[PDB]
């Protein structure tokens, strides 16, 4: 019955005001892309940073196993767009937010499809 | 004019001269460029030369594949990595490596001494920053380097496909004369040296469309020498200009084709499309790659 917790141990030692992880890999891009949330390729629009998926993983980034039953990833591999705003923690943004399945959009940063 | 370009390659004149081995000395060491905010290093060294590269015939074949060796930091992470990855075409094979651990968006990730790395098939592109920073010793000679030089050298020659292309990072210090000799191998060679770290003495060797067979005769400790009177006589501006327009970046996905051939079938019309950036030789099956584990019980 025992797991580690490490999600919620981030959220408390950022609560607990501890420093965000660091050296997620940004990329340079355009800045003119569609703005979803994670891309096989940078997408980040005027108001976001891309960043290579893997190193904005707790997971990968902390040598644990992903939640996912099959272990899998759904950042490695991929770009992952961060609203400006909160790219000075890009591994606390993708751990609290989370992606509308329809339109791609990070859920209260680009998704209208509840309006 | 050079600061609007990715980096400066090594002009053709200075590959042919006969010069003696010098110590290098930059004008502008010590310096560094000013990188847009909260980009890394690396990140920017990586963008530059794959933008040098688009300019290049470089092989883009349908299920290209990749490996990068030295890819990890002593962040713990893999910039370069991620740079390639979003310049090559989606669904690119990209293979990563380096000697300590380090969480990649490679497709597969193998940690150890390059040595120790073995693959089944041929690759596309080869990409090493391998560097060891202990090579650095201004007090002592500047020889010829082995360590993972010699891998590198043995790996081109046996897993690197016809039409294939590399780009191998090298010092004033961290260098090896079979490489440079190797580059005659190419249809083209050069020595590329990026914008943002123009205050090093660091080049990528790159070699455009492999042939398997010397097209010309390389004396690679004449040519290292040749390489830093090159950089001693012409300084680079730092710049980090060319990062801001990344609209063109993509690797073009040019469909390049495949084709297994043997050994008697690399007739002249062959070796023409291979030097054209227009053929890729090797075969197509499944990519698979393993390292090597050295077993020890060391209780008693
Ligand atoms: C210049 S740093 C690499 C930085 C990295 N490419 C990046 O994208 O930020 C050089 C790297 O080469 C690796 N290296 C040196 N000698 C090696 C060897 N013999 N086999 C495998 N890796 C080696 C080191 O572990 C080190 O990470
Ligand atoms: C790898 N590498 C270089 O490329 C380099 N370039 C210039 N320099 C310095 C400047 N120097 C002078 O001004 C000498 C006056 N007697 C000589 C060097 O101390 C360099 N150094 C130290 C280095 O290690
Ligand atoms: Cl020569
Ligand atoms: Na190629
Ligand atoms: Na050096
Ligand atoms: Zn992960
Ligand atoms: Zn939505």
């Amino acid at each position: 019955a025992f797991a580690v917790d490490a999600a919620k141990a981030y959220k408390d030692y950022l609560a607990s005001g501890g420093q965000p992880i660091t050296n997620c890999v940004k990329m340079l891009c355009t800045h003119t892309g569609t703005g979803q949330a994670i891309t096989v390729t940078p997408e980040a629009n005027m108001d976001q940073e891309s960043f290579g998926g893997a190193s904005c993983c707790l997971y990968c980034r902390c040598h644990i196993d992903h939640p996912n039953p099959k272990g899998f990833c759904d950042l490695k591999g991929k770009y992952v767009q961060i609203p400006t705003t909160c790219a000075n923690d890009p591994v606390g943004f993708t751990l609290k937010n989370t992606v509308c399945t329809v339109c791609g959009m990070w859920k209260g940063y680009g998704c209208s499809c509840d309006q | 004019s050079q600061a609007w370009q990715p980096g400066v390659a090594m002009p053709n004149l200075y590959k042919m001269q006969r010069m003696l081995l010098e110590k290098c000395d930059l004008q502008n060491y010590g310096d560094s460029a000013t990188l847009p905010k909260g980009i890394m290093m690396n990140v920017a060294k990586y963008t530059q030369l794959c933008q040098y590269l688009n300019t290049l015939t470089l092989a883009v074949p349908y299920n290209m594949r990749v490996i990068h060796f030295g890819a990890g930091s002593d962040k713990g992470v893999a910039p370069g990595t991620a740079v390639l990855r979003q310049w090559l075409p989606t669904g690119t094979l990209l293979v990563d490596s380096d000697l300590n651990d380090f969480v990649s968006d490679a497709d597969s990730t193998l940690i150890g001494d390059c040595a120790t790395v073995h693959t089944a098939n041929k690759w596309d592109l080869i990409i090493s920053d391998m560097y060891d920073p202990k090579t650095k010793n201004v007090t002592k000679e500047n020889d010829s380097k082995e360590g993972f030089f010699t891998y590198i050298c043995g790996f081109i020659q046996q897993k690197l496909a016809l039409g294939g292309s590399v780009a191998i990072k090298i010092t004033e210090h961290s260098w090896n004369a079979d490489l440079y000799k190797l580059m005659g191998h190419f249809a083209w060679w050069t020595a590329f040296v990026t914008n943002v770290n123009a205050s090093s003495s660091e080049a990528f060797l790159i070699g455009c469309n492999y042939l398997g067979k010397p097209r010309e005769q390389i004396d690679g400790y004449v040519m290292h020498a040749n390489y830093i009177f090159w950089r001693n006589t012409n300084p680079i501006q730092l710049s980090s200009y060319s990062l801001f327009d990344m609209s063109k970046f993509p690797l073009k996905l040019r469909g390049t084709a495949v084709m297994s051939l043997k050994e008697g079938q690399i007739n002249d019309m062959i070796l023409s499309l291979l030097s054209k950036g227009r053929l890729i030789i090797r075969e197509n099956n499944r990519v698979v790659i393993s390292s090597d584990v050295l077993v020890n019980n060391e209780n008693l």
